[PDB]
Order: structure tokens, then C-alpha cells, then sequence
């Protein structure tokens, strides 16, 4: 029909958008939790 | 259904269009009093004519018999 | 009905953990009972 289809299509557009988003989210928090790990295990420079 | 699919496009990302609202307000053919159609114009006799403006109509004189 | 429309965009940039160079840093390896993982360790043994 009308309108039905499209939202039809914008749903299942906005649940593999919303997945894909969650994706890349986890990744970066790979990245932040790692470079937060570094900070908690390295001393300055002065000490080192 | 190509002609419909105006919406999301010639792109797998990056370019789908929806709507959030609607909205609708149309309008009427209005109502509808054609002369010869309306039960007045049994009073009237119409004759069609080309120039009223260019030529004189007086003295219409009719001729009665009794 | 004529509709308000409007438009999503999709572009969000992609992050792989490898390309970036804090990858040198890092040693990255799937396990998937980490969650059950209580305590990792590893065992040196130096001698002088």
C-alpha cells in the first residue's frame, strides 16, 4: 500500500542503523578503556 | 515500484527520507446553477445575439391579432 | 494526506581497532568465557 511500506523500510532501516551505531560504540570503547588502562599503569617521567 | 520509490532513493546509506507528521486540508468544486437548468429561466426567453453594443435595439413593436 | 518530511543521514566513520596505532600497543585475542573468567594470571620465573 501506501505509507506502511515506508515505514516498514525506515524501521528496518533504523534497527540495522541503530545496530551498526552500537558497533562502532563498542569499538571506541575498546579504545578508550585501553588507553585508560595505560594511564592507570604508567608512572611519570621524572619518577621512571 | 520505481516510479513510487522517490523515497530512499539510488543509495544503500547515507540518504533515506521519512516523515515524522502529516497533515491534510483539500478543496471543493463549488456547487454547481447553470441558467437554463435553474427553474427561473422558464420567465425568460434568451436569444443569443453577437453585438448588443454595436447596434440599436428599439421599437419592438408586436403585432397582435384579436 | 501530504506528509512532513524529513531525512536521515548514515555516514557515521568506521573505526577498526587494528588500524589504528594504539594497536601496537595493545595484543588482541577472543575468548568467549571471559565473563566467566574469575582471575587471570601469568607465572614468571626469573633466576639471577
Amino acid at each position: 500500500t501506501v505509507i506502511d511500506q515506508i515505514l516498514n523500510i525506515n524501521a528496518l532501516h533504523t534497527v540495522l542503523r541503530s545496530l551498526k551505531n552500537s558497533a562502532d560504540s563498542l569499538e571506541r570503547g575498546l579504545i578508550h578503556a585501553f588507553m585508560q588502562t595505560l594511564l592507570r599503569k604508567s608512572p611519570p617521567q621524572f619518577i621512571v | 515500484f520505481d516510479n513510487l520509490r522517490i523515497y530512499f532513493g539510488d543509495d544503500p546509506s547515507r540518504y533515506n527520507i521519512s516523515f515524522e507528521a502529516l497533515l491534510g486540508i483539500y478543496c471543493n468544486k463549488i456547487e454547481w446553477i447553470n441558467f437554463f437548468t435553474t427553474p427561473i429561466a422558464v420567465a425568460a426567453n434568451v436569444i443569443r445575439f453577437n453585438d448588443v453594443s454595436r447596434m440599436t435595439l428599439g421599437k419592438v413593436l408586436f403585432f397582435i391579432q384579436l
